[PDB]
DNA sequence: ATCAATATCCACCTGCAGATTCTACCAAAAGTGTATTTGGAAACTGCTCCATCAAAAGGCATGTTCAGCTGAATTCAGCTGAACATGCCTTTTGATGGAGCAGTTTCCAAATACACTTTTGGTAGAATCTGCAGGTGGATATTGATG
DNA sequence: CATCAATATCCACCTGCAGATTCTACCAAAAGTGTATTTGGAAACTGCTCCATCAAAAGGCATGTTCAGCTGAATTCAGCTGAACATGCCTTTTGATGGAGCAGTTTCCAAATACACTTTTGGTAGAATCTGCAGGTGGATATTGAT
């Protein structure tokens, strides 16, 4: 009748992640609630991911999100900054800072 | 006397232009050659490809660019401008790979 | 064959070098480095290739496990997740 | 010697300021100096274009084709020696461009059709052992005393070859000159032959050709066809439109047999007939292009019928249809087909027949159905857009009140309570008899044959249509000896010209066995 | 022949999730690899450290509890803070539907 | 009892000792804040893994297995506990 | 009054240092400090004697990983004092901040 | 009560056979126990993942020796290699 | 009556470490010669570690083995270090390394 | 160059918490013989894509010169190093009510395991749409240089 | 410190292009529900180990003070080696093109479970003996600062 996504109010597929976690080999049992809170845990994130770069692209005058805009989104909070500390976005580049010694005058 | 900007406006100008920008800077092929040897150097007769040449690529300018922000901030705290061996060595070496 | 074209580009051995100077140049100006001294070069030559023998290594260590000895974009992926690399865009 | 001189330099000198192009051609080819010393083992004829200097200059020409054989002889050659991605292969390409562009003019100021060098696709021979396989193309074959063929699975060499065109001296000035540009015959014109310089010369006409498919014998049909089709294109009016000639060149009756297991299943129970008889019918329509007749279309189709056992009563099917885009103008080609088709609809609706079939299967890559040689330009149609033409094609005849409707084969299949196979017409060469004798064989090694036939009815319901029209000569006996002959005879229908050729040929066979 | 490769991806939830929160906003291809592979990343991150603390607690099931710990564990305060109220109103509707 | 300001009791002279076995001479003024700050944030990263684990557990005390775990996820592995 | 030169103390002290093993912090203001911080976080929380010297030994090994990276920086910029911006920097160069 | 696994016994059946008339502390073989027991969970948990990559559902002798050589470098790793080989082959010939 | 730790003549046991890989649920199936791979790399990794330790404490003129002594054979060795660069041993302590410069 | 005050390494003796050596258990392991299942050994193959060659140009290697970048030498305010008086904040021993940790029983809501009808997403081909990279014509500080 | 002026660069803009977007239809792969089975952690009770608290004699660094020698910071000046530029040149990228590998397909035999018996044995309760460095004592020996 209803998908288990739509009963929940979430878009990512929650019968796809119970399916990942079973064939991953992460426990022998899984639960009912676990995949619906993982999906919400992940809407959230990429929710949140999309807006930044929303936002980041709309300060660079585009209106389609482009790798750049990507690092721009993620280096520009802080807490994504520690979120992936770890991790290089491809085509994504740095943000334009320059040292103060180097400055002119 | 023909025009001649002072070191420091236009490293600056294209410090920027770099940072700004997100193309790749290393030639395609001599990497190509470069890591193809290195990987004979393990085993021989092996293929590559392309979108594996480009992670190889993205992953080195990313390690590069970090490897030479740690040093900027090391000739920094030095009380200089230039980055030399000595920086990059202390980098590598507090980073914890050496 | 004819053709009548052909050069030596007896650089083969020494790819280490055919990473060029306005590369290292680039590649230290977007680091934010204003002023690059001339041994830098080699060292970040040098430091290239010790990073090419960490990952390459491990990216055809994968390769041959599935019976294969052509390397894949996802095998270096995961080299470089393992090292606390990882790298997004190639899955 | 000096007219041929005084014409060959201006396209030698504009091949020679094509740099660095023409660079290595301006001298000799050296093994040695060039590092190849298999040049001579693969070219049997080293030579260049200094040498072809030196040869006009001395005047070893005597006639301006021996020039373009040796030019196109060395690009063959440059061809073949080098690979197409390499360097020379390239600039021989150019070479041979700049050639075929600069010579026509000049070669036609002497009073010659053309400077190319045309040559025919490769002839796909046929086997000999089987009788009923042919020799594949591109690969080993088995070949003894140049008439007997053999195939892997029935000398060693290699099918890749290429048919030079043939040449027709003229009776008064001696020229060589090609059979297809001015579409000579040696039928139509025993006298010999003449060029049109000549007779423009003393003032007169080539004599009148009465191998023409406007002189055929009349048939009802193809006159009906053809009126119709001259009442549309003058209602057009287009500048560019000509003469439509359709003309029905074949009529026998044939009968079509029950196959095996059908004959087992049903006849044998005597439910129904052991065999139904027809009448084919093949009618080409051929245009006036440049004073010219070309065929450009054609048909073949069965007809039951009232005498023929049921469920065929009043029933035509089109076994094959072919199609060739040179008619002009190019826009209403595919009207004018609109027209014949529906002029065929209407003949059979007036002779009684109430229901017509249709097969909307594409011709495959490489297969031809009537014009053998397909041009490369033409695109083969889609199953999809087949379809949707044969839509517009039922559009436009129920838009002039012939066809009362249409339906698909299962839609048709459903309103006429259909129960079993019994009551699907039986064609001859048509797709549902094989696979209902499919279906058959796949029951004997497991109502089922029904099922069967109602699942592939529903798999293929867009690809047979049904038309409901009433509501409430050996030579051309199949197309397999039409296509036989012109592969025999490379009639090719690749160009204007070669169509034209065939076209020609064919008027003149038909011409030949009509008398006996 | 059935020789159609087939791979998955969220591009399709991705974009559905762009256009509630962007609907005038686009993706291209490298951007979408990228989502594609930062949420494999985390999916795969969040889900191993769930199976690890199962593991260490004796437990072979696995529920939103540890889903939710590991949240609080990896995710950053805010970020897990509200993951975590957005996961509980969700499964807790979801209990009710 | 809520206790309270005992981040004097990070002795003075007991990070001199702590940087000696860092091979240092000479210390600054400024280096025992400095040392007592970051050994804060450190406590801040590690004590909240570990009471998280704690309450996941269903547990009111703090065990050293669940430090240990926390501090080898965090990347600072320890050994002597299991 | 005999007296040592400024910094031969200090080469012992190092000496001494390197050569033990034994835990140099305090174990009760360490304790109380651990305490301290649980109660800001969650109240009413107690702690194994082994989970406390853990997290002092491991308190201890990673300040002295911080102060071989401070003493390199301080001997790098040609000075035998360190100061915070040695530490920062150190830290910033590690990636922890 | 709850049973605890240790390597004690092994660790020090192994001693015996390098270092027969050396002692050991309590601390150092927690330690030892600490040293096995992360580095088995690093070695499956790396071959569980390279499993699956590869979409293969059992742990064979292949992706283990991939996971050691990854771990371990060099001649350690090697010599790790060679004498799983030669415990496994004498293993199959039994 | 042979069981298999004697069978294979390593001193880990290869029916505890199969038994550690089957509840771990790292793979749903799990091979016949990994438990044995497993064993004989942990102990060649435990003889190493404990030869290293033993001629540490040899040079301390001690004969029992102290955690001390572990740090002593694990920094020393540049491999084992990399090995265990993220991993600290308990009352281990640091070796003895001072820089020239800070030497009079 | 010699010398007196200190810390270092070391030989040697002794009480003791901890490392090592006996005796018996038993249940959690550890080992072994069928019935079963199945990821995988193995061969032929359609389909990707990986190695290789030619031209355009977007760049890359070289010589010149110089005021700033870096490096060497000198001096100083101070502060942290070394020494010492006073002592007090932490150690260890020993004991204790009890909050809290963990062993054992039961079983019901939750998860497992198919069967099945329901729906659902990735791909192949169609054709319209669109955000975005260059470049030509302004044009906007800006910094080096002139004054 | 105010401005003649060449130039990298941002916006005002635009027109052309590969890619993102829109649509219809196909079909294999998920997926929710139903039915039957299994289970494991929450409640319920309870034995017990070690967490937190208390108390006192005692000491060794904790705390504070005092004297001063080096030491980073500041300053100045000099050798110089990278930065910016003009020049000659040259290596690269993409397009096009042969076959080398990568999965899809089909057979099926060696290999890993489930579980029923059958058997070795690792902490560990319990107690008596060997063992090696913590701690203290004493005098040989480098170390060092300035006599």
């Amino acid at each position: 009748a209803k998908t288990r996504s739509s009963r929940a109010g979430l878009q990512f597929p929650v019968g796809r992640v119970h399916r990942l976690l079973r064939k991953g080999n992460y426990s022998e049992r899984v639960g009912a609630g676990a995949p619906v809170y993982l999906a919400a845990v992940l809407e959230y994130l990429t929710a949140e991911i999309l807006e930044l770069a929303g936002n980041a692209a709309r300060d660079n005058k585009k209106t389609r999100i482009i790798p750049r805009h990507l690092q721009l989104a993620i280096r520009n909070d802080e807490e994504l900054n520690k979120l992936l500390g770890r991790v290089t976005i491809a085509q994504g580049g740095v943000l334009p800072n320059i040292q103060a010694v180097l400055l002119p005058k | 006397k023909p025009h001649r900007y002072r070191p420091g406006t236009v490293a600056l100008r294209e410090i920027r232009r770099y940072q700004k920008s997100t193309e790749l800077l290393i030639r395609k092929l001599p990497f190509q050659r470069l890591v193809r040897e290195i990987a004979q150097d393990f085993k021989t007769d092996l293929r590559f490809q392309s979108s594996a040449v480009m992670a190889l690529q993205e992953a080195c300018e990313a390690y590069l660019v970090g490897l030479f922000e740690d040093t900027n901030l090391c000739a920094i705290h030095a009380k200089r401008v230039t980055i030399m061996p000595k920086d990059i060595q202390l980098a590598r070496r507090i980073r914890g790979e050496r | 064959g004819k053709g009548g074209a052909k050069r030596h580009r007896k650089v083969l051995r020494d790819n280490i070098q055919g990473i060029t100077k306005p590369a290292i140049r680039r590649l230290a100006r977007r680091g934010g480095v204003k002023r690059i001294s001339g041994l830098i070069y080699e060292e970040t030559r040098g430091v290239l290739k010790v990073f090419l023998e960490n990952v390459i290594r491990d990216a055809v260590t994968y390769t041959e496990h599935a019976k294969r000895k052509t390397v894949t974009a996802m095998d270096v992926v995961y080299a470089l997740k393992r090292q606390g690399r990882t790298l997004y865009g190639f899955g | 010697p000096e007219e041929l001189r005084q014409a060959l330099m201006p396209t030698l000198e504009a091949l020679y300021r094509q740099d660095p192009e023409s660079l290595p051609f301006r001298q000799p080819v050296d093994p040695q100096l060039l590092g190849i010393p298999d040049y001579f083992d693969i070219v049997k004829s080293p030579m260049d274009l200094s040498t072809i200097k030196r040869k006009l200059d001395t005047g070893q020409y005597q006639e301006p084709w021996q020039y373009v054989d040796d030019i196109w002889l060395m690009f063959n050659n440059a061809w073949l020696y080098n690979r197409k991605t390499s360097r020379v292969y390239k600039y021989c390409s150019k070479l041979s461009e700049v050639f075929e562009q600069e010579i026509d003019p000049v070669m036609q100021s002497l009073g010659y059709c053309c400077g190319r060098k045309l040559e025919f696709s490769p002839q796909t021979l046929c086997c000999y052992g089987k009788q009923l396989c042919t020799i594949p193309r591109d690969a080993t074959y088995y070949s003894y005393q140049n008439r007997y063929h053999f195939c892997e699975k029935c000398s060693k060499r290699k099918n890749d070859t290429l048919d030079p065109e043939l040449f027709v001296e003229c009776t008064e000035c001696g020229r060589k000159m090609h059979q297809i540009c001015v579409l000579h015959h040696e039928i139509i014109w025993p006298a010999g032959f003449v060029c049109d310089g000549c007779l423009k010369k003393s003032a007169r006409t080539r004599k009148e050709n009465k191998f023409s498919a406007k002189r055929l014998p009349s048939t009802r049909l193809g006159t009906f066809l053809e009126n119709r089709v001259n009442d549309f294109l003058r209602r057009q009016n287009h500048p560019e439109s000509g003469e439509v000639t359709v003309r029905v060149v074949h009529a026998s009756d044939k009968t079509v047999e029950v196959k095996p297991g059908m004959k087992a299943r049903f006849v044998d129970s005597g439910e129904m007939a052991e065999s139904f008889p027809y009448r084919t019918k093949a009618l080409f329509a051929f245009e006036e292009i440049d004073g010219v007749d070309l065929c450009f279309f054609g048909m073949h189709v069965q007809e039951y019928g009232s005498d023929c056992p049921p469920p065929n009563q009043r029933r035509v099917y089109i076994s094959y249809l072919d199609s060739v885009h040179f008619f002009r103008p190019k826009c209403l080609r595919t009207a004018v087909y609109h027209e014949i088709l529906i002029g065929y609809l209407e003949y059979v609706k007036k002779l009684g027949y109430t229901t017509g079939h249709i097969w909307a299967c594409p011709p495959s890559e490489g297969d031809d159905y009537i014009f053998h040689c397909h041009p490369p330009d033409q695109k083969i149609p889609k199953p999809k857009r087949l379809q949707e033409w044969y839509k517009k094609m039922l559009d436009k005849a129920v838009s002039e009140r012939i066809v009362h409707d249409y339906k698909d084969i299962f839609k048709q299949a459903t309103e006429d309570r259909l129960t079993s196979a019994k009551e699907l017409p039986y064609f001859e060469g048509d797709f549902w008899p094989n696979v209902l004798e499919e279906s058959i064989k796949e029951l004997e090694q497991e109502n089922d044959l029904s099922q069967k036939l109602y699942a592939t009815m529903e798999k293929h319901k867009e690809v047979f249509f049904v038309i409901r029209l009433i509501a409430g000569c050996d030579l051309m006996d199949g197309r397999d000896a039409f296509l036989t002959l012109a592969r025999d005879k490379h009639l090719e229908f690749s160009s204007l010209r070669r169509a034209q050729w065939s076209t020609m040929c064919m008027l003149v066979e038909l011409h030949t066995q009509s008398q006996d | 022949k059935r020789k159609r490769s087939r791979k998955e991806s969220y591009s399709i939830y991705v974009y559905k999730v762009l256009k509630q929160v962007h609907p005038d906003t686009g993706i291209s291809s490298k951007a979408m690899g990228i989502m594609n592979s930062f949420v494999n990343d985390i999916f795969e991150r969040i889900a191993g450290e769930a199976s690890r603390l199962a593991h260490y607690n004796k437990r072979s099931t696995i529920t939103s509890r540890e889903i939710q710990t590991a949240v609080r564990l990896l995710l950053p305060g805010e970020l897990a803070k509200h993951a975590v109220s957005e996961g509980t109103k969700a499964v807790t509707k979801y209990t009710s539907a």
